[PDB]
């Protein structure tokens, strides 16, 4: 897919068997996603944006489907506003920006 | 890390 | 270009007789610099991020080079830890995410 910035880029994913959205951003080291359950055990991390620090919830290795694209990666979980697909992800699906 | 703006 | 996103998309853009870098962020609304050559008079807006809510200035109408591409919009001085393109642009350049 090709995918214009004249909104927000927010896509399907697929994690812990759930459907979910989630905004690919190029702004984001890390993948981080809203409060969910996953498999495996987790470790403290916090993150930075704008507004300050987060506290988060890192689970290592971790399946994701965006777009039908399979990848494997760290997950950060915690109280953000929006499911953010970070670089650390972007990259494994083959996301390139162009212009 | 840094995550970016609403 | 087409830019890949094993590193921070880093990007030379010029504002005001300087040449700063900043991040091509699709998860941006809108583009978020530290500090801005004294460009002129402001007007408040509040934007927010993962971490809450934060007070920028906000200015209009500002010329901005990226890539050597021309852009003009809405440049708002604010505390992000890297300096931001965001969407609004992004899509000025005809920035688009692929994979
Ligand atoms: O999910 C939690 O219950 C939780 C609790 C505490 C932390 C911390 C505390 N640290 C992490 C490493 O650097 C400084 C502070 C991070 N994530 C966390 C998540």
């Amino acid at each position: 897919p090709q995918i214009t910035l004249w909104k927000r880029p927010l896509v399907t994913i697929k994690i812990g068997g759930q459907l979910k959205e989630a905004l690919l951003d190029t702004g984001a080291d890390d993948t981080v996603l809203e409060e969910m359950n996953l498999p495996g055990r987790w470790k403290p991390k916090m993150i930075g944006g704008i507004g300050g620090f987060i506290k988060v919830r890192q689970y290592d290795q971790i399946l994701i489907e965006i777009c039908g694209h399979k990848a494997i990666g760290t997950v950060l979980v915690g109280p953000t506003p929006v499911n953010i697909i970070g670089r650390n992800l972007l990259t494994q699906i083959g996301c390139t920006l162009n212009f | 890390x840094v995550v970016x703006a609403x």
